[PDB]
């Protein structure tokens, strides 16, 4: 535990350690929902596990998932104020950046804004970071399919293909052994859809259960635009699997 | 939602009008010594005969970000505006380097110009009263 | 206690702490006396004893000459009484460019209490730990004006003042000595009263007295060597009453 | 800060005492060709035969100008370290229209009080780029540009023998005989030649005194 | 206008008809009487489904249409797809509160599902009208009796096309600042349609 | 009142010694090793590339990065840290020196705006004091090449050859009895993948080390011909190839 | 658990654990607060208030706990009278705002964003508390009805059914009981009477109390908010009566 | 932050201009400010050349009851001698202003100093006052008479701000105090302060003035130096004597 | 006492300000500067810190500085804010002259940097300065002139002075070893003594000094500034034998 006036402000512990932005990575961790993102050979595709414990509550207003752009989508890990936020912040700055340098916004440039805010925070007293974790995927026309993520630390740094959550090194052990056995760093799979199959079967296999239509939510981001698949899609993906 | 600053000109002028540079021994008229500016600029000059651009450049930016706040109000909501106000705000108050006048990084960051360059940053900008460090300390804290 | 950590906290009996532990801080410094004579001004000041590889060409005199008729001598910090100079110079050159007439010694003072008060209304400052007594003549008149200014912001007006380290036996020799019915005539005899009344805390009078005289009309003569036939003549004297 | 006003008023009362080039760009199948003349006047009088008109934003993105000559240069200057430090930022290739939004904006802050118009060509990831760009703040977008005193020749060579598919030498050649025509028929325009090649995928060649 | 500033002398028609609404202009760019530029692009796009054209100012215009086009990126973010009501009030609102020192002038074609399709000018000033049709320009002024004696609502596609085939080809002809093709912008709700004609085509009907 | 002011983050001990930043030196020295050693005819900067679960892609995240066509810099501590002040010093670099003489700034007044930066960050009473430590080698004209290393205090220091992070002490002694006088851009490319071959706990390979040299200048790296005068960039990175042909090599 | 020393004496500080203390002493607070439910039939919503008979001096006219945001939206609060009131400002400007822009009532989904976006606003610093309140809001739009709760974190949902206050659990669970009895659809009527009978089931503390119910249809109030008329009031008062 | 807030949150107001503080105190919205300002505030119009659009509007005669009153200054001379100072103006004037009191030419700014009045009456008068109010507070502040150096160069100071902005005023400060002695300073609207001993302004300036000269004495009776006074006067009546005590008049 | 030292704008009961006496103490942690002034020129000298060889003792710019072509300084304790004063130094003169055409006096100077100082020990929001300097300077007012600067923002005048880790010790020996009339080849002589006596060191050798000496004359009466080069060092101590 901390000790001193390092307990309420970001500064060094006398272990040159920031407490804050620890306890901001452990408050990121306690929504207990699991993403995975895996990025096709012309396609993007982001899966959350949805978790509805209260049936008073309507299932179409839950989502965290959020749509930056045209092209850019983004998934939270962590509580849904931060997470609201964070979109808010992200649509502002892409409508921004394309207003002021002519072309659309990448999702490197993106993320590594977002993670410049976030080291403002860290390093700032009287600012404190977001508790929430930042997932930003598209099809970058210069880079193809991308995925990026950023942390209440203000770090961030792209992936072939991530998993978050509670129970991620399960799914990230299993998506290295994948990649292993194929060896081409990505899915081989020409459809979104087929991609959306091989994310559902893999976080089936991870997590050791089987999901309904209201359990997932799944997002797609292509060349032209990201969207964000309803329950009949869901639906009729998990027939077809 | 203006382009071009607009309502540059003053209304009203005193001899009081800047409560920095009062003089202690009548307070309602300036101080000649401590202004430096060569003992011969009445206010009244200041009025007349300017360069009808220095006051849309003066006021450019804060005419920028101001219609940019006025964008966010109308159609995200409140809390954007207020947020973004407050960060700035956090980020002036609590830095004071009186030996310096180069902003701060997290304030360019705040702005969006960590790598953009305009003749302010390039051209940034003896006397023997009011170039000291207590001078820049009163007028932070206002005593 | 509780109550002395800050500058705005009263305390329940009705103190301020920190204005205590400034003059504490200037009790702590050198002495320094004001004397008022029938015409004449002197100021007296303690010099620590002067190191052996220590330049005395260009070493600072402990009394200021703020304008040609006011002088200023202090105690307790010497940046932060070099930091009043500065602005009670920059202030007496003001009032005389915008009125056209010289500072007098009142309105000098008041601006340096006033000064000392502002430094005292925030917390992220520290008020000044100096007390200074200023001196002079109004330039209109021959009346001799003696001020004493608190780290607080309160002036007040003496005829014979110390301020400083051992500044008790000064005083009750002031006490003992000084009589406001007859002051002394002449600035020999005042000059005498100030060297003898420093003699009573400090070793050595050869090389740590530093006197300086005010007079009418803008005068202000500082004393060289002079101090030193002063400390003799005093020390015989005494020896002859013995 | 920024650009000073002082001694306006001083200047102004002295002023009241009595007290005081052709350029092409054509765009080609696979690139842009920008060429210009090289002789610098002040006045009648020739005061170099040999100047370089044509000055690099980036490296594969030249730009050439007109009107006041200090103002053109300190705008290009700031541009191309803008885009340098964009490019930095971004780990990406500039691209011509970032370039074209801050010159557009920039010269719209001042309100026409800087006075430079541009002939700016460029090859990037997305393609070859040409642009004019006006003093106040208007750009426009063509397949060939003309712009100085003598971009009338420049002009009427470009019309006689402008094609939709024209490889690098044809443009090159047409670009050089534009330059000619506003050399020899323009008292303002005269010396030699400079050119600018850009393709896709390949770095800039600059020539001087491409033909003398 | 402003002393040496680009002035933009065009001619811009905007008609509603049954299906949508179609946006044309010429292309001629001048400067007093020297062609700057032959062949432009006066068909400016805000939105995926609204457009317009510019008069007045270059600059001036160019800016507006600048940041009326980052509004309605904002505005999307948020609530998804506007209409033509929200951005002719953006434009008419930026237009107005900088009358003083920008001249322009703005006329907005757009289409949506609720309004199917509209059409809004923004003179010189800054007042915004809804209008079945718009004519602005240089031009304009040669063609509003023609067009006011051949406009009908509830048009098909091939006449509404011809009547501004038509009156474009007049605006043109008795006009010095009105350039060679002829664009047109078809917004309707199967999608955004683009057409151009070449002299040769107009100049015989 | 209480809100125009804040009080110093940064305050000296009854020792004299400044806790913040001894702390943020603390931080730098748990950071991955990073070392440079100069020769006689380049600079060498080398850094282990540490990543996380292994799915993400180590070339997206650069930790030497280009600060002028012939000043590059590596570091220690904290990655956010590390590249906001790469982003200020390259706009530094532009604005103070570019935009004034129409030269890129010397090695040693980069180096120095760095560290009055980090000064600047520890006289702050609103910001805590940087936790990085930088590795800076630059070439110019009338000083050769230079190796710097400046601390979160804002204090620089020339070198011949040095490392910072984990293994520090150990690079250091190995340094000391490798460098000579007489070395040269290939020996000391040598030395370097010697001293970081003791430090790497992983796979010791191309895709986990980063090296870039300061040598000589590069013509094919400037983008355009036709100007003889115009030098290409003197600031080069290694690609991973070539680092694995030099690890299977001497 | 729920008492972290050392880690709750500012507004923005994260625990070890990684939980904001003062947010959760909030929701506490409104723990502690009277009892309002929010049903959502086919075409509308009801809410209801279970207020206490406080002195006879109070004028019985103007004195109505149910506060009105805009023609269309509803809004009822628990916890701090105050910051409940403050919040509902709030939502009559940011209403006011959409509709002088938009020239239309402002969609339920917006509003419920900007509230839950000024209310976690202040969670981010240490010169403010958070708000002590739980609000249950909705109406009627274009796309039908709707139904949120806001909590004092700034987050928000939509709910087929809303309860808070002190007798907020058992009325839950009389709310999924509505659910497992009228999974097809309910009608406006029903719903007032089910929201009496679960505000007199729910009520059981003693000191007498009153029932305010107001609810806001497309097929009954033309897509307005309403308050219930003496009648139905009375019609759904004894309804509530007889099924205890 | 709640009044960042309130800030941003939303016309009608707007177009009254009621959202400026200024535009609130100077109609006593919110409180009687206005009236508690003791350097009075002016109001200029808000475009480029305020001055020329002063000048502009202000040289056009169509009302002559609308017009800016000008002072008389027909022949006004001031002159010190031991007994103190000695000040005569015309009392000249009709013009439909009957009025129960003769017009006072001479501002009488307190009991011991006079002001004589040219140029614009207004200007003159507002800023004596003034004066007299700035003299009042700075003999409470110190305790003792303020010097009529100082009330000379504070009204020097002040008409020097306002340069070339429109004022049109002249004025000789006229004091008797036991530390200078008698005093007679004069002060334009341009900016000089110029100390004098005989001063005579006026249309009937040369005579008075070559009257006085030929008969000019430091040593004189207070009835030789009234007596030199009025024949100058008449040579092209009211008369002053201000003394240590303060002024008497001695008109005639 | 921890009571009073948290914050820079409070006095102790005794009087007292903490975090000024801890920079005060944080100079002890330093090195070595010594400076002496003889009859015709001025000697600084300093002894470096340097714990490996791998520095580079070439740039040897670590503790004598130029604020101009008359003005020189020692510096003991954190190079840092070393610098921004050097700086502020640095363009203060080059105003002075600029405004009044003539160099500045060494005491305006000093004083202005003991103000600086002084002001940062005053604001609760900064920190003093932990820097001490030695000011080896000439002017036509007083000819050679030596003063000395601390945290506190108190400057003196000297003849011959120290400061850093061994203070006492050498002020010891310049107390024994001062003549009023030596000369500039005296004065290095009792530098390179009194450093090599008080050294943690025994080995005094060359890459472990800074040199400096300011003198009159140059081309036929100008004054100049020679900051010795690690040969020169080397030369020197071999001369005294000092090695």
């Amino acid at each position: 535990s901390a000790a001193g006036y390092d307990r309420h402000i970001t500064i060094f512990s006398p272990e040159g350690r920031l407490y804050q932005v620890e306890y901001a990575f452990k408050a990121t961790n306690q929504t207990n929902i699991n993403s995975l993102a895996v990025r096709g050979k012309d396609c993007t595709v982001v899966i959350s596990q949805k978790k509805v414990p209260d049936k008073l509550l309507d299932p179409t207003t839950v989502s965290y998932i959020f749509c930056i752009s045209r092209t850019i989508g983004m998934v939270v890990n962590g509580p849904i104020p931060d997470a609201r936020n964070a979109a808010l912040r992200a649509k502002a700055e892409a409508a921004e950046f394309r207003y002021k340098y002519g072309y659309d916004m990448p999702c490197d440039v993106l993320a590594k804004r977002m993670a410049n805010l976030s080291q403002i925070y860290t390093q700032r007293a009287y600012m404190r970071p977001l508790g929430v974790i930042l997932t930003f995927v598209s099809v970058d026309e210069e880079l193809g399919p991308s995925i990026y993520k950023t942390d209440p630390a203000g770090y961030y740094v792209g992936y072939k293909a991530t998993a978050t959550g509670p129970k991620q090194q399960e799914i990230t052990t299993n998506l290295e052994n994948h990649f292993k056995k194929s060896k081409i760093d990505h899915i081989n799979e020409e459809s979104w859809e087929k991609v959306v199959e091989f994310a559902i079967t893999h976080m089936i296999d991870a997590l050791g259960t089987e999901f309904s239509k209201n359990d997932l939510e799944v997002g797609v981001a292509t060349k032209d635009k990201f969207f964000t698949l309803s329950a009949e899609n869901i639906e009729e993906r998990l027939v077809a699997i | 939602m203006n382009i071009v600053p607009q309502d540059t000109f003053k209304s009203q002028v005193s001899t009081d009008q800047d409560k920095s540079v009062l003089s202690s021994a009548v307070p309602s008229l300036p101080d000649t010594l401590r202004q430096q500016e060569g003992g011969a600029v009445p206010l009244s000059t200041q009025l007349n005969d300017r360069h009808p651009l220095e006051s849309t450049l003066k006021n450019w930016e804060t005419t920028q970000r101001q219609r940019q706040m006025e964008q966010y109000r109308q159609i995200f909501g409140i809390a954007e505006p207020m947020k973004r106000t407050m960060e700035m705000e956090i980020v002036n108050r609590t830095d004071f380097n009186p030996l310096s006048t180069n902003g701060s990084i997290h304030r360019d960051i705040l702005l969006n110009k960590e790598c953009s360059i305009d003749w302010e940053d390039v051209y940034p900008g003896s006397t023997m009263v009011g170039d000291d460090v207590h001078s820049k300390i009163e007028k932070q804290l206002g005593i | 206690s509780g109550y002395d950590r800050a500058l705005s906290i009263f305390s329940p009996d009705g103190h301020i702490f920190q204005v205590e532990y400034a003059l504490e801080a200037v009790k702590r410094g050198t002495c320094a006396v004001g004397v008022k004579g029938k015409n004449c001004v002197v100021l007296g000041c303690e010099r620590r004893s002067t190191l052996k590889l220590q330049d005395t060409r260009i070493t600072p005199s402990k009394v200021s000459k703020i304008d040609s008729h006011v002088v200023l001598s202090f105690s307790g910090l010497n940046a932060d009484s070099r930091i009043l100079i500065e602005k009670a110079r920059v202030e007496a050159q003001s009032h005389r460019l915008t009125l056209e007439d010289p500072v007098t010694v009142e309105y000098l003072t008041r601006y340096v209490a006033g000064v000392q008060q502002r430094y005292t209304q925030s917390g992220g400052v520290r008020p000044f730990g100096v007390s200074t007594l200023i001196a002079g003549f109004d330039p209109r008149d021959d009346e001799p004006k003696l001020y004493q200014t608190e780290p607080s912001g309160i002036y007040s007006s003496w005829s014979a003042q110390t301020i400083g380290r051992n500044s008790k036996t000064v005083r009750e020799f002031l006490e003992k000595n000084y009589d406001r019915k007859e002051p002394p005539a002449t600035v020999e005899e005042c000059v005498k009263l100030t060297v003898r009344s420093l003699l009573e805390v400090v070793q050595t009078g050869a090389k740590n007295i530093e006197i300086t005289v005010v007079k009418p009309d803008s005068d202000i003569v500082a004393l060289s060597e002079e101090i030193n036939q002063y400390v003799t003549q005093i020390e015989q004297e005494k020896q002859e009453q013995q | 800060a920024g650009l000073s006003f002082d001694n306006y008023q001083r200047n102004n009362f002295l002023a009241e005492n009595s007290h005081t080039t052709t350029i092409v760009g054509v765009k080609f199948n696979n690139g842009v060709v920008i060429a210009a003349d090289t002789r610098s006047t002040q006045g009648p009088i020739v005061a170099d035969k040999n100047c370089a008109k044509l000055h690099r934003i980036s490296p594969k993105i030249w730009c050439a100008g007109a009107g006041t000559a200090a103002d053109t240069e300190a705008v290009t200057q700031l541009i191309g370290s803008n885009i340098e430090l964009h490019s930095l930022y971004t780990s990406r290739e500039p691209r011509v229209v970032s370039a074209l939004q801050m010159l557009k904006q920039h010269l719209f802050k001042y309100q026409g009080h800087i006075g430079a118009y541009l002939i700016v060509a460029g090859v990037d990831p997305t393609g070859s780029h040409l642009f004019s760009i006006h003093a106040h703040g208007s750009t426009d977008v063509g397949y060939y540009l003309s712009l100085g005193s003598g971009s009338l020749a420049a002009m009427a060579v470009l019309e006689s023998h402008w094609k939709q598919d024209l490889t690098k030498e044809e443009a090159i050649k047409l670009a050089s005989d534009a330059i000619q025509a506003g050399i020899w028929n323009d008292l303002g325009s005269g010396s030699n030649v400079d050119v600018c090649v850009m393709e896709i995928g390949k770095d800039a060649e600059y020539l001087r005194n491409y033909t003398p | 206008l402003k002393k040496g500033e680009v002035s933009l002398g065009t001619s811009i028609m905007a008609v509603t008809f049954k299906d949508g609404v179609i946006l044309g202009a010429d292309s001629r760019t001048t400067t007093g009487a020297y062609i700057a530029n032959r062949v432009t692009d006066k068909l400016t796009r805000v939105h995926d489904k609204i457009w317009c054209c510019r008069s007045g100012s270059a600059a001036d215009t160019q800016a507006i249409a600048d940041i009326v086009q980052y509004h309605l990126e904002l505005y999307t973010s948020q609530y998804g797809t506007p209409s033509t009501e929200t951005a002719a009030s953006v434009f008419k609102e930026l237009c107005y509160e900088n009358k003083d020192n920008l001249t322009a002038g703005i006329i907005v074609a757009g289409y949506d599902d609720k309004n199917k399709g509209e059409v809004y000018t923004i003179p010189l000033g800054g007042s915004v009208h809804k209008l079945p049709y718009a004519i602005a320009g240089s031009g304009s002024t040669f063609i509003y009796g023609y067009c006011d004696k051949n406009f009908r609502e509830n048009m098909s596609k091939e006449e509404t096309v011809d009547f501004i085939k038509h009156s474009l080809s007049q605006a043109i002809k008795w006009d010095g600042s009105s350039g060679g093709v002829i664009r047109m912008v078809v917004l309707t709700a199967a999608g955004v349609e683009r057409l151009i004609f070449y002299p040769d085509e107009y100049e015989q009907l | 009142m209480t809100d125009r002011y804040s009080f110093s983050l940064t305050t000296f001990s009854p020792s004299g010694k400044l806790g913040q930043i001894d702390y943020a030196l603390t931080a730098v020295k748990q950071g991955v090793t990073s070392l440079g050693i100069k020769a006689t005819n380049g600079v060498v900067i080398a850094t282990e590339k540490k990543s996380s679960s292994p799915l993400a892609m180590s070339e997206t995240l650069s930790k030497v990065s280009l600060l002028t066509p012939d000043i590059g810099a590596v570091y220690s501590g904290m990655g956010p840290d590390y590249r906001v002040l790469v982003d200020k010093s390259r706009k530094v670099a532009h604005t103070s020196y570019k935009r004034i003489y129409g030269e890129y700034p010397p090695t040693k007044l980069l180096v120095s705006e760095v560290a009055k930066i980090m000064q600047e960050a520890t006289q702050s009473g609103g910001v805590r004091p940087f936790g990085v430590s930088l590795l800076i080698a630059g070439h110019d004209e009338f000083n050769g090449f230079s190796l710097y290393q400046v601390d979160p205090s804002g204090s620089y220091f020339p070198w011949k050859a040095t490392a910072i992070g984990k293994g520090s002490v150990a690079a250091k002694t190995f340094l000391e009895k490798r460098w000579n006088d007489e070395l040269e851009l290939e020996d000391a490319i040598h030395i370097a993948l010697l001293t970081l071959k003791e430090s790497v706990e992983g796979e010791f390979n191309g895709d986990t080390i980063e090296l870039a040299i300061i040598g000589d200048e590069n013509p094919d790296l400037l983008g355009y011909t036709g100007i003889p005068t115009d030098k290409g960039p003197r600031f080069r990175k290694l690609t991973s190839q070539e680092i694995n042909d030099r690890l299977e090599a001497l | 658990t729920s008492i972290g020393t050392g880690y709750d004496l500012s507004n923005s500080v994260f625990s070890p654990d990684g939980r904001n203390f003062q947010v959760e002493y909030a929701v506490k607070a409104v723990e502690n607060g009277t009892t309002s439910i929010g049903i959502k039939c086919n075409d509308g919503v009801v809410f209801a208030v279970e207020k206490l008979i406080t002195s006879k001096l109070l004028v019985p006219q103007k004195n109505v706990k149910i506060q009105v945001v805009d023609r269309h939206i509803g809004c009822v609060y628990s916890g701090l009278i105050p910051d409940g009131r403050h919040l509902v400002n709030r939502g009559r400007e940011e209403a006011a705002s959409f509709k002088k822009l938009y020239k239309t009532p402002i969609p339920i989904p917006a509003f419920a964003d900007r509230l839950g976006q000024y209310v976690q606003a202040h969670t981010l610093y240490n010169s403010v508390r958070p708000f002590g309140v739980s609000t249950i809001f909705g109406g009627v739009d274009k796309n039908g009805a709707h139904l949120y709760m806001l909590e004092p974190s700034g987050s928000y949902w939509g709910y087929k059914g809303a309860a808070t206050g002190k007798g907020r659990q058992s009325a839950k669970a009389e709310l999924e009981k509505l659910v497992d009895h009228h999974p097809e659809g309910l009608s406006a009527r029903e719903a007032v009477k089910q929201a009496a009978k679960i505000i007199y089931l729910a009520h059981e503390d003693k000191k007498d109390f009153e029932l305010e119910i107001s609810w806001c249809s497309l097929s009954e109030t033309n897509g307005l908010h309403k308050f219930v008329k003496g009648d139905l009031l009375q019609e759904a008062i004894d309804f509530a009566q007889k099924e205890i | 932050m709640q009044a960042i807030a309130d800030s941003f949150s939303v016309r009608l107001v707007k177009e009254l201009q009621y959202d400026n503080e200024q535009n609130l105190e100077s109609d006593f919205v919110t409180g009687a400010s206005q009236f508690q300002r003791l350097a009075p505030s002016l109001t200029v119009p808000p475009i480029a050349s305020p001055q020329q659009f002063l000048r502009a509007h202000t040289d056009d005669s169509r009302n002559p009851d609308c017009k800016i009153k000008i002072a008389h200054g027909t022949t006004t001379l001031a002159f010190r001698f031991q007994g103190g100072i000695i000040v005569a103006v015309d009392s000249r004037a009709a013009g439909n202003w009957v009025a129960s009191q003769t017009v006072k030419k001479v501002i009488e700014i307190n009991p011991f100093l006079l002001g004589t009045m040219a140029g614009g009456a207004a200007d003159c008068q507002f800023w004596e006052t003034w004066l007299g109010s700035q003299c009042r507070l700075h003999e409470l502040r110190e305790k003792e008479r303020i010097s009529v150096a100082a009330a000379s160069k504070i009204l020097s100071n002040l008409v020097y701000q306002y340069k070339g902005a429109g004022l049109s005023m002249g004025t000789m400060i006229c004091g008797y105090t036991r530390k200078e002695g008698p005093t007679i300073y004069y002060v334009d609207s341009d900016g000089t302060r110029l100390k004098g001993d005989i001063f005579c302004v006026g249309s009937g300036q040369t005579f008075a003035y070559g009257v006085l000269d030929s008969n000019y004495k430091w040593d004189l009776s207070v009835e030789d130096a009234l007596y030199l006074g009025k024949r100058s006067i008449l040579a092209a009546v009211n008369l002053y004597h201000v003394t240590e005590d303060g002024w008497i008049y001695h008109g005639n | 006492s921890r009571r009073y030292d948290s914050r820079t704008t409070i006095f102790s009961p005794e009087g007292r300000l903490y975090q000024v006496e801890y920079a005060l103490e944080s100079i002890s942690h330093a090195g070595t500067a010594i400076g002496i002034m003889a009859s015709d020129g001025i000697v600084l000298a300093a002894e470096r810190k340097v714990t490996s060889t791998l520095l580079e003792q070439d740039t040897s710019t670590e503790k004598l500085y130029k604020l101009n072509d008359k003005i020189a300084v020692a510096v003991a304790g954190l190079t840092a804010d070393a610098e921004i004063l050097i700086n502020t130094a640095r363009i203060h003169a080059q105003n002075y002259l600029k405004t009044y055409n003539e160099d500045i006096p060494v005491e305006i100077l000093v004083r202005r940097l003991s103000d600086i100082k002084q002001g940062y020990t005053q604001h609760g929001g900064l920190r003093p300065f932990g820097v001490s300097f030695i000011y080896a300077g000439y002017d036509d007012r007083y000819g050679y002139q030596l003063y000395t600067s601390n945290p506190s923002g108190n400057y003196t005048g000297w003849k011959a002075i120290s400061v850093g880790a061994n203070t006492s010790a050498a002020q010891t020996l310049l107390q024994m070893d001062y003549k009023d009339d030596m000369k500039v080849d005296d004065a290095i002589e009792l530098a390179l003594k009194t450093l090599s006596k008080t050294t943690d060191s025994s080995a005094l050798t060359y890459d472990r000094l800074e040199f400096a000496t300011i003198r009159k004359g140059a081309n036929d009466g100008e004054v100049y500034q020679k900051i010795f080069k690690p040969q020169e060092i080397k030369d020197i101590l071999v001369k005294t034998g000092i090695t």
